[PDB]
RNA sequence: AGUCUCCCACCAAUUCGUAUGCGGAAAACGUAAUGAGAUUUAAAAAAAUUGUUUAAAUCAACUCAUUAAGGAGGAUGCCC
RNA sequence: AAACCAUAGUUAUGACGAUUGCUCUUUCCCGUGCUGGAUCGAGUAACCCAAUGGAGCUUACUAUUCUUGGUCCAUGGAUU
RNA sequence: AAACACAAA
C-alpha cells in the first residue's frame, strides 16, 4: 500500500492518560522562558526547522521522534502527506507518532502548529520512549511493496 | 474475454504501470518519469475510473513528472527542498528549475 | 517450391466410413507426388451446407495427420494440411464455422447461387473461392467484385485435375476457366490438382503448359505457385493458429522453424511451444560478437 | 477509373457590388510566413475517395487560427 | 423539323514482320574513365480503358511483373 | 458497355 496503512498507525489503549501526563510535562517546560525552554530539552516546532534537521546536517543522535496531531477534519492533510515519507527516508531512526485525540488541538493552540520534533538523548526521554517502542513502531516504504495501491 | 477475468487483468496492468513508475530511473531520469506518467494516465482514462484526490494532489510533478520525495532500498531524493511559508510554502525539485507553490 | 492444395479425401458426409483401400491409394499418391517432386500438399475435405454439423470438436477432423500421415512423413519428408470446402448455395440458418474454422486449417467455399456468392464474398471468412467446374457457372461474373475481394483477401482457385475425368467436362472446364481468368484480372489465381489417384498426376511442366495454353502466361503461373501459394497457406495457417495477426505462437530462429513449415514441433491439442531456455540477459546483444 | 466541386445568357445590382496572404472567371482550388493542437481536443478514435487509409523520440504529413495592394522616411544585418 | 457537330469519336481503335534505344549478367582493347564500342543470353511492365468539351482535388500502378532523381538525429562495415 | 440521379442499393 501507499496510504491505506499510513494514517491509522497505533492499535493500543494504555497510553492516552500518560499522553496527558507528557502533555503536562510539555506545559511545564513551556512555562518558564524562551531560553529555559530550549536549554535542556531538544524541541523543534518550526516546519522549516523540521526539514533542515532531517536534511542530514547533523547525524549525532540516532533516536529522533516526531509528534503530530492528525486524522481530524480541516487540517493541512496535503502538507503532512509528505512528513511520514521524510521520517522514513531520514537516515536517523525517526519514530513518527500520532495524537489519537481529536480533542487534543490544545497542542496546536500552545507551541506553534500541532507538531513537535524531539531528539531522545535525555534519560527521561529514554525512560518513556523505550517503553513506547515496545508499544508502537509502524513505518514502511511504498516503493518496496506497492501491492495494494487502492483497488476495489 | 471474461469480465471477471478482465478485472484481474485490469488490476495487474494498473499495478504494473504503478511499479514501472518507480524503481530507479523514473526517479532519476525525468524523461522516463514523464513518459510512464503519461502512459499510466492514458491507461486509467480508458477504464472509466476516477483516481483518489488525496494522492492526486501531492503525487507527481507538473513540469517533469517525478514523485515528490524528500530525504530497504536507498534511492535519490526527489525534491530540492521544502521551505516554510517564507511568504507561501513552496516545494522545489532536482530535475527541473521550477517550484510549486501552495497557500495555507 | 510447389504447393498442391486440393487433394480430395474419399469422404463427403460424416455418415461415410473410409475403407483401407482409399487410405492406401492416398498414401500411394502422396508417395507419387513426393518422388517426382513437390513441397507442400494440403488435402481437401468436402461437405454441404444443409447437413447437420456434429456437436463435437475432437471428431470434426477425420484426417488424423499424426496417426497415419505420422507414419508416412518420417519416410516421405513433406507436410500435410487439412482443409474444408463449403458447398453453400442457399443461405439457411445452419452456420457453425466458429468450430470447423478453428479445427481445420484452410476454409474454402463452393458457391452455386448468386446470393451465396455475395454473402461468401462479403461476410463469410474464407481463404479460397472454388467454383463447380463440372457444372455450369451461376452467373456472369463481375470484375469489380472479384478485384475488391482479391484486394480484401480471398483469391480464386483453378483445378486442372478435373479435366482428366471425362470428355464432356473439358469444354465446361475451359469455358469456366476462361471466364474466371478474364474477370479476375489474373491477380488472385491459385492452381491445384484435384486427383483422387496417382495416375492422374502431372509434372510442373505439364501444368505450366496447360495453363499457358489456357491463356495465363507461364511466369505468372510460376509466381502464383511460388509466392501466392505460400501466402495463401500462411494466411489460413496463422488466422487459426495465432490471433488476428498481432501475436504469433511460433518463433523463427533460423530458416526451418516457420509457423507453416514447423508442423511436428508446434503442439495442436494446445498452442504452446515448450522449448529449453536459450535466451539469457548476460549474453552479448550483437550476434556477431555473441559466442558460446 | 471514382455515388467529388465548378464554368459552359446578361444585368452601376432584392443579381453572394467579396479592394480581405498571393495566383485564379469560379472551384469540398494550388502554394507561402508564424503560433498551437490530439476521443484530457476547434475537430479524426475504443459531401466524395481509399486494402493498409494524419501524427502521437526527432524529422516528414493532415487540420485549424492571423498576415489588404502600391509609393515615401528612420534603424539593423550582408558585398561594399 | 431541324439545330449533326471531334487534327480518336459511340460497344471500333485490328493482324503480324522489321529497326533503334532502355536494365542486369558470361567476354576483348586503348587511358583509369567517358548515355566509349562489339558478340552468348533474359524481359518492354502494371493500373487499366474513352461515349460532349475544359480546370482543380483525391484515389489505383511500376518485387527475377521496364525505369529515373534526391533525402533520411534508420541500421550494417571501414578510415581519420 | 460507357455515360447520367437530392434515385435505388
Ligand atoms: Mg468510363
Ligand atoms: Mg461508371
Ligand atoms: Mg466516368
Ligand atoms: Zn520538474
Amino acid at each position: 500500500p501507499f496510504t491505506n496503512e499510513a494514517h491509522m498507525w497505533p492499535r493500543v489503549h494504555d497510553q492516552p492518560l500518560i499522553w496527558q501526563l507528557l502533555q503536562s510535562s510539555i506545559i511545564n517546560k513551556l512555562i518558564h522562558i524562551q531560553s529555559k525552554e530550549n536549554y535542556p530539552w531538544e524541541l523543534y516546532t518550526d516546519f522549516n526547522e523540521i526539514v533542515q534537521y532531517l536534511s542530514g546536517a547533523h547525524g549525532n543522535s540516532d533516536p529522533v521522534c516526531l509528534f503530530v496531531c492528525n486524522k481530524d477534519p480541516d487540517v493541512p492533510l496535503v502538507l503532512l502527506q509528505q512528513i511520514p515519507l521524510l521520517c522514513y527516508m531520514a537516515p536517523m531512526t525517526v519514530k513518527l507518532v500520532q495524537l489519537p485525540k481529536s480533542a487534543m488541538d490544545t497542542f496546536k493552540s500552545v507551541s506553534k502548529y500541532g507538531m513537535l520534533l524531539l531528539r531522545c538523548d535525555d534519560r527521561v526521554d529514554k525512560k518513556f520512549v523505550s517503553q513506547i517502542q515496545k508499544n508502537v513502531d509502524l513505518l514502511q516504504f511504498p516503493w518496496l511493496n506497492a501491492i495494494k495501491y487502492r483497488p476495489t | 474475454m471474461n469480465k471477471d477475468q478482465a478485472e484481474k487483468y485490469q488490476e495487474r496492468s494498473l499495478r504494473q504501470k504503478y511499479n514501472l513508475l518507480h524503481v530507479l530511473p523514473t526517479l532519476n531520469s525525468r524523461a522516463l518519469s514523464g513518459l510512464y506518467y503519461k502512459n499510466f494516465h492514458n491507461s486509467v482514462k480508458r477504464y472509466q475510473i476516477m483516481l483518489p484526490e488525496q494522492l492526486k494532489s501531492g503525487k507527481f510533478c507538473s513540469h517533469c513528472g517525478c514523485v515528490y520525495v524528500p530525504n530497504g532500498d536507498s534511492d535519490e531524493l526527489g525534491g530540492e527542498s521544502m521551505e516554510g511559508p517564507k511568504k507561501c510554502i513552496q516545494v522545489n525539485c532536482l530535475n527541473c528549475e521550477k517550484s510549486k507553490l501552495f497557500e495555507w | 517450391m510447389l504447393v498442391d492444395l486440393n487433394v480430395p479425401w474419399p469422404q463427403n458426409s460424416y455418415a461415410d466410413k473410409v475403407t483401407s483401400q482409399a487410405v492406401n491409394n492416398l498414401i500411394k499418391t502422396l508417395s507419387t507426388l513426393h518422388m517426382l517432386g513437390y513441397t507442400h500438399i494440403a488435402i481437401n475435405f468436402t461437405v454441404n451446407h444443409s447437413e447437420k454439423f456434429p456437436n463435437d470438436v475432437k471428431l470434426l477432423n477425420p484426417i488424423d495427420i499424426k496417426r497415419r500421415f505420422g507414419e508416412l512423413m518420417d519416410r516421405t519428408g513433406l507436410k500435410l494440411y487439412s482443409r474444408i470446402t463449403l458447398i453453400i448455395d442457399d443461405p439457411s440458418k445452419g452456420q457453425s464455422l466458429s468450430k470447423i474454422s478453428q479445427a481445420f486449417d484452410i476454409v474454402a467455399a463452393l458457391p452455386i447461387s448468386e446470393k451465396g456468392l455475395t454473402l461468401s464474398t462479403t461476410n463469410l471468412d474464407i481463404d479460397l473461392l472454388t467454383f463447380q467446374y463440372g457444372s455450369r457457372l451461376p452467373t456472369f461474373l463481375k470484375h469489380k467484385s472479384i478485384c475488391s475481394c482479391v484486394n480484401r483477401g480471398v483469391k480464386l482457385e483453378i483445378v486442372y485435375g478435373y479435366a482428366l475425368r471425362d470428355v464432356q467436362a473439358r469444354r465446361q472446364f475451359v469455358s469456366n476457366v476462361r471466364s474466371v481468368i478474364r474477370s479476375s484480372r489474373s491477380r488472385g489465381i491459385v492452381i491445384g490438382s484435384g486427383a483422387m489417384s496417382p495416375l492422374e498426376c502431372r509434372n510442373i511442366l505439364g501444368v505450366t503448359s496447360l495453363i499457358k495454353n489456357l491463356g495465363l502466361p507461364s511466369d505468372r503461373c510460376s509466381k502464383a505457385m511460388g509466392d501466392l501459394a505460400s501466402l495463401v497457406l500462411l494466411n489460413g495457417r496463422l488466422r487459426n493458429k495465432s490471433h488476428k495477426q498481432t501475436i504469433v505462437t511460433g518463433g523463427g530462429s533460423g530458416n526451418g522453424d516457420d509457423v507453416v513449415n514447423d508442423v511436428q514441433g508446434i503442439d495442436d491439442v494446445q498452442t504452446i511451444k515448450v522449448v529449453k531456455r536459450s535466451m539469457d540477459a548476460e549474453q552479448l546483444g550483437h550476434a556477431s560478437k555473441r559466442h558460446k
